[PDB]
């Protein structure tokens, strides 16, 4: 129960569609109703996201 | 009598016919389509450049000049400005994506030039006014103002002189010589917009004289008047009104006025989503800041339907040239434009082509021409004959245009 | 080396790789030669085994600066043994060497890689025939740029002569001031005065009646 | 073939650069020697099956008497493709040319 | 100068399919087994020497100190804006995705010459500076636009069509091939052809077959593509579909049935059929644009001709329409040719007589009898394909739309 009651306080997370995007550790996503943006990834996952 | 099939019926299809081969050619086949799957994602190739510079003039400007463009400098937005007040700011200001707001000006200008309708640097909190800038002058109006010579000669668009005569007449005599006016006692037109059939001479008479102006030209698009976002598209139309009766004799040509276009005096005038706004300011402008003017503006389309009576109104525009076609001799002396530039027999007669030519355009007399080289092509030929126009007439006219059924004749020798 | 090659051609029997390699058992920038006489009795077939060991023994291994000839000559054999399968390898050549060498690679790629094209057809077609000033529009000036211009040079070492002026013309053209004239001035006009070598007389390519070969291959080998 | 297209020289690919003088302003700014060298070509490849130039060669024979020992060498070495295929006459053409006692002229022209 | 921008430093990207078109045997032959054994092995090679690519590559690369700091002094999540105009004082004035549009200063390492009016750069969140230009690129909505496979067979699956064939591959394949012709006259080839007639003729095999064989970029682009609602989406898609169009190749653009993007002009003042005819509008001037098209060629196809709007028809524009009819007795026998090549033919049948009873069936007419005949087949349990499987096939696909003639009043 604080596990959950911790995890439900915080700020949710965006969505953004990329069908693809430049390699070198940066993707280019554009999220729902605005432009693209230059991101970094997680060092949980790849970079073959793609 | 109808049978389906079982299971062991089946195998009777399945195993007949190339037993050894079957499978034996086809997953090579299906795991190489695989394969060509498994190189994709294995190379991937694709990598960015993001556009940076070589570092041996960027590695002192990478020192703290530029913190110093990051904390000292602003982000400051422009908008525009209404108006004013006397005495005392309270101006009046759109981002026109947000809101419009009621503003001041920041401590670092004087409150002089300020004026209506300026860019001007904007605070992202206070909203003051930060510094006044230009109306990013002059691509607005310049890029379309080329004062530029073009390739066309006055030789090109021969054949239709008078609707030339016409507009030589409107044109060229007030521009260079306002004297005879004086010696007569009259004042020239000020308005000639132009319709007719497509293809039919309407850009080379504008291009024409606008090679034969020595001056300042400007031919305007259609389709730039329309604009994506609300309002925009008029402050373009007030941009460009204002900076062309800066400078003496200039020309404007619009072109495509469909768009813009449409009787507003009449039945319609239903519309009012940023058509109008490029409309209605245009035709404020267009009277208002010009009695006895310096500048000539011709209008251009292929849709007599959008015609506004208020354009037609006298002060706005005033005359009706239209295009016609060619009786013979215009046309005679457009297949001479047309087939000079090129490799030709020096024996063909041009007369007889323009008898099968009863009722076309210098658009579709430019196509034979072309079409006739097309067959020189087909055989091993490098001057056309005469009979390569004549199956060139045959394939452009007597085909998709209005007559047919050539072989029931025998009514007419 | 190269003429021990040119007395050893196009046999596929092992024996004169037996013959030569064990002959000149040396240190290695004599076995240089070790991939010549091994390829030169190789002129075409399907041995795709050999082609294998063409490529997985010296692949790439990051070499820095001691036998990178070697990869750059174990290539040079890769270059024939494709062009006469009749163009059953020829596809498969072109996407090789255009993928896995210059879009992926080094000294190997952009040093001399672009030699297969000067030696896999001479015919012309705007595949490859476009495909080289990809490569050459990019100069990439930051190498010692005679090597893609060396890749300029015998980009028309294709014959029967062609509308390919456009590109040669143009390129003379910023070929003038920039790729400057000391160097290659003879030689952006020896490609282009090479494709209009007669109006006629351009079959250099080692094919006659069908597919035989009729070498020919000792005479354009050695440039 | 001299039937179907070829008069002895059309020496006129590099006239074929006659363009380029007009293109941004001015031309003559080039004067390298090294391009002396692709000048033998103008002569050198258009001349091959029976491109015989009596006094055609005088480019070819003021550069070799001019400059360019290794160019000495290669305009003597195209006189074998302007006479290629050839045994009917072909030594007679290098005698004349090859009487000059020079170490570069006499090894282009005997090769 | 002589040589302003070297033309946009810009090189091609076309096809990569066509690996191998040589299966010439088309049957259960041991070459085929021979020759796609050999393609196997050219690529696993290529599989294999790029997997020792990535292997022997000791690098352990350590980053330059100019490098690794400017990346920790630009924003972690950078966005991508849009340069509106330019003052050379190192700020400038630049646009956002909204439009918000912000004086914000440019950094002195973004190679100050790429800076032209249109072109995409990197922000800051911050003060939204210009950290770094990118380079063109464009949405996915045109990349998927972009042909990858060449998709079937060449101009020997097509059964004879040879007098328009001739034609497009004068107008297409001959001015990238060999324009050696045109500058012998000085006659500049033609810029737009529109492939029209009755469906079911071949409009789309024509267009696949010049896609197989070619050396062009070519765009598939299929009319209701380009339609959207935002307001601006519409003229957008146009300018950057024949941006990628211009920057890539000579090129081939095929859009396919125009009439759902052309139809005569109405102007209601409704919000509906405006951002349509804006679209409608944009395109016509952005086919003569007459700025640098390049070479960039546009082939267009309609099934119905007289509903179109006569801007587009008109030369200067479009130059060749093109007719496919319903063919002739001729080249039907080719057509029964072809879709009867890879099956048992029992030798009973006498084709020629399904063309002598009949007159105005098509192409994918033809192909549906020569499917369902070969079902008839496997209904009475054979491989071989009777007389009588053609009469049954024929009875059957034929008759859903024959309807209205005046028998017994002619003769
Ligand atoms: N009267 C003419 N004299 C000479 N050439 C002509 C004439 N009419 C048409 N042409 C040819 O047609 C072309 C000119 O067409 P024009 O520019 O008049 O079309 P347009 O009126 O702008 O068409 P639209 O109104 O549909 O935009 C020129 O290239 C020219 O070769
Ligand atoms: N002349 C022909 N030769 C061979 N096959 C044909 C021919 N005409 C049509 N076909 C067959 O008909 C099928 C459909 O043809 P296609 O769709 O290209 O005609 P279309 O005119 O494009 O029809 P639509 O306009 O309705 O798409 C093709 O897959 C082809 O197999
Ligand atoms: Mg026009
Ligand atoms: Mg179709």
């Amino acid at each position: 129960l604080r596990e959950e009651l911790q995890l439900l306080q915080e700020q949710g997370s965006y969505v953004g569609e990329v069908v693809r995007a430049m390699d070198k550790k940066k993707v280019l996503v554009k999220v729902h109703p605005e432009g693209k943006f230059v991101v970094d990834v997680d060092k949980n996952i790849d970079i073959n996201d793609v | 009598p109808i049978r389906a099939l079982d299971e062991g019926d089946i195998a009777l299809l399945k195993t007949y016919g190339q037993s050894t081969y079957s499978r034996q050619i086809k997953q090579v086949e299906d795991d190489i389509q695989q394969l060509l799957k498994k190189i994709n994602e294995l190379t991937g190739i694709k990598e960015s450049d993001t556009g940076l510079a070589p570092p041996a003039l960027w590695d002192l400007a990478a020192d703290k000049q530029t913190l110093q463009s990051e904390q000292p400098l602003q982000v400051a937005r422009c908008t525009k400005i209404i108006n004013a007040d006397s005495e005392d700011p309270k101006y009046i200001i759109n981002v026109k994506q947000f809101a419009k707001f009621v503003v001041d000006l920041s401590d670092q200008v004087a409150p002089t030039d300020i004026e209506e309708g300026m860019r001007v640097g904007v605070d992202r909190n206070k909203y003051q006014i930060h510094i006044p800038l230009p109306p990013k002058i002059d691509p607005t109006v310049t890029m379309m103002q080329v004062e530029e010579k073009p390739d066309v000669t006055y030789s090109d668009v021969g054949g239709c002189k008078e609707q030339i005569e016409k507009l030589r007449e409107v044109v060229e005599t007030p521009l260079l010589h306002p004297e005879r006016f004086v010696n007569l006692g009259i004042e020239p037109p000020k308005g000639v917009l132009l319709f007719g059939p497509p293809g039919t001479g309407k850009t080379l008479c504008a291009r024409a004289v606008a090679n034969r102006t020595d001056a300042c030209f400007i031919r305007v698009i259609g389709s730039e008047l329309v604009q994506k976002y609300v309002g925009e598209g008029a402050r373009m139309v007030r941009e460009l009104f204002e900076m062309a009766r800066t400078k003496k004799a200039c020309l404007i040509f619009f072109d495509e006025i469909d768009a813009i276009g449409g009787a507003r005096f009449d039945d319609g005038a239903g519309g009012d989503n940023e058509v109008q706004r490029t409309m209605l300011e245009l035709i404020n402008q267009l009277d208002g800041f010009d009695p006895r003017g310096n500048i000539k503006v011709l209008m251009a389309t292929n849709r007599p339907d959008t015609l506004d009576p208020a354009l037609m109104r006298p002060g706005r525009l005033d005359r009706k040239i239209e295009f016609s076609l060619p009786d013979l001799e215009g046309r005679t002396h457009i297949f001479k434009i047309h087939a000079r530039s090129m490799s030709v027999e020096r024996d063909i007669r041009f007369e007889l082509l323009a008898r099968l030519c009863p009722n076309s355009t210098g658009a579709e007399i430019r196509s034979v021409c072309t079409e006739a080289g097309m067959f020189a092509i087909r055989a091993r030929r490098k001057i056309a004959t005469e009979k390569d126009f004549l199956e060139a007439v045959n394939k452009v006219i007597k085909s998709y245009a209005k007559f047919s059924a050539t072989p029931r004749y025998m009514t007419y020798n | 080396p190269l003429g021990l090659g040119l007395n050893h051609l196009g046999k596929g029997e092992a024996i004169e790789a037996i013959l030569a390699a064990l002959e000149v058992v040396s240190e290695p920038f004599r076995s240089f030669a070790n991939t010549l006489v091994d390829v030169c009795a190789y002129a075409g077939s399907g041995n795709v085994l050999k082609v294998q060991q063409l490529l997985h023994i010296c692949s790439e291994h990051f070499d820095s600066k001691e036998k990178e000839e070697d990869k750059d000559k174990k290539e040079k054999k890769d270059k024939d043994k494709k062009e006469a399968p009749a163009d059953m390898g020829a596809h498969q050549g072109v996407a090789v060497l255009g993928i896995a060498l210059i879009a992926m690679g080094e000294e190997i790629g952009a040093e001399m890689a672009l030699r297969t094209f000067g030696h896999l057809l001479r015919y012309g077609e705007p595949t490859l025939r476009r495909a080289v000033p990809l490569a050459l529009a990019l100069i990439s000036v930051s190498n010692p740029r005679l090597n893609i211009l060396d890749t300029l040079s015998k980009f028309s070492h294709d014959a029967d002569p062609e509308v390919s002026y456009n590109s040669i013309f143009a390129m003379g053209m910023v070929g003038s001031g920039t790729n400057n004239a000391r160097l290659a001035a003879m030689l952006r006009q020896l490609a282009q005065y090479h494709a209009k070598d007669p109006n006629n007389l351009f079959m250099v390519r080692l094919a006659q009646g069908l597919t035989h070969l009729g070498k020919g291959t000792l005479t354009l080998c050695p440039y | 073939e001299l039937d179907i297209m070829e008069p002895k020289v059309p020496d006129d690919i590099y006239k074929t650069h006659l363009e380029n003088n007009r293109f941004g302003g001015s031309g003559s700014q080039v004067d390298s020697a090294r391009m002396n060298l692709a000048s033998s070509f103008v002569n050198g490849f258009v001349n091959a099956a029976f491109g015989q130039d009596k006094l055609l060669t005088d480019d070819g024979n003021k550069w070799l008497y001019k400059n360019k020992d290794h160019g000495m060498l290669s305009a003597a070495a195209s006189l074998g493709m302007i006479l290629l295929w050839d045994v009917d006459g072909g030594l007679t053409q290098i005698d004349k040319y090859l009487y000059s006692s020079e170490d570069y002229i006499k090894s282009g022209a005997l090769l | 100068p002589t040589r302003v921008g070297k033309k946009k430093k810009k090189t091609k990207g076309p096809d990569a399919a066509s690996k191998l078109p040589l299966v010439t045997p088309h049957t259960q032959c041991r070459l085929k087994l021979l020759k796609l054994e050999r393609i196997k092995d050219y690529l696993l090679m290529e599989e294999e020497f790029i997997r020792n690519q990535e292997q022997m590559k000791p690098l352990e690369e350590k980053q330059e100190e100019e490098r690794s700091k400017v990346d920790d002094l630009r924003g972690t999540p950078m966005s991508v804006g849009t340069l509106e105009e330019i003052i050379d004082d190192n700020h400038a004035i630049v646009s956002t995705s909204v439009g918000s549009e912000h004086y914000v200063s440019i950094l002195s390492f973004v190679d100050k010459d790429l800076l032209e009016p249109g072109c995409s750069v990197l922000l800051n969140h911050k003060v939204h500076a210009v950290i770094g230009v990118l380079m063109d690129d464009t949405d996915p909505l045109v990349t998927v636009m972009k042909v990858e496979k060449a998709p079937q067979e060449t101009y020997a699956d097509i059964g004879g069509l040879d007098n328009q064939i001739q034609e497009i591959k004068e107008s297409v394949e001959l001015p990238l091939t060999h324009p050696e012709y045109y500058e012998e006259m000085g006659i500049k080839p033609p810029k737009g052809v529109i492939l029209y007639g009755p469906p079911g003729t071949g409009k789309t095999l024509l267009a696949k077959a010049v896609a197989n064989q070619t050396s062009a970029t070519f765009l598939r682009v299929v009319g209701s593509e380009l339609i959207q609602k935002y307001l601006g989406d519409g003229p957008k898609l146009v300018r950057e579909l024949f941006r990628v169009a211009e920057e890539h190749a000579p090129s081939i653009v095929f859009i396919d049935e125009i009439d759902a993007i052309g139809t005569k002009r109405y102007d209601s003042n409704s919000g509906g059929e405006r951002e349509i005819q804006r679209t409608m509008l944009e395109l016509l001037n952005q086919l003569d644009g007459f700025d640098s098209r390049g070479d960039v060629k546009v082939i267009m196809a309609t099934n119905r001709i007289e509903t179109l709007d006569p801007a587009l028809i008109r030369p200067g524009r479009i130059d060749r329409k093109i007719e496919f009819p319903l063919p002739d007795e001729k080249t039907k026998k080719r057509i029964f040719q072809i879709h009867t090549s890879r099956m048992t033919l029992a030798d009973d049948v006498t084709l020629d007589d399904l063309i002598m009873a009949k007159d105005d069936l098509s192409g994918a007419d033809i192909k549906a009898i020569c499917t369902e005949a070969g079902l008839m087949a496997l209904r009475e349990r054979r491989m071989k394909v009777t007389n009588e499987d053609f009469k049954k096939s024929k009875e059957n696909v034929l008759y859903k739309k024959q309807e209205g003639t005046p028998e017994g009043l002619y003769l």
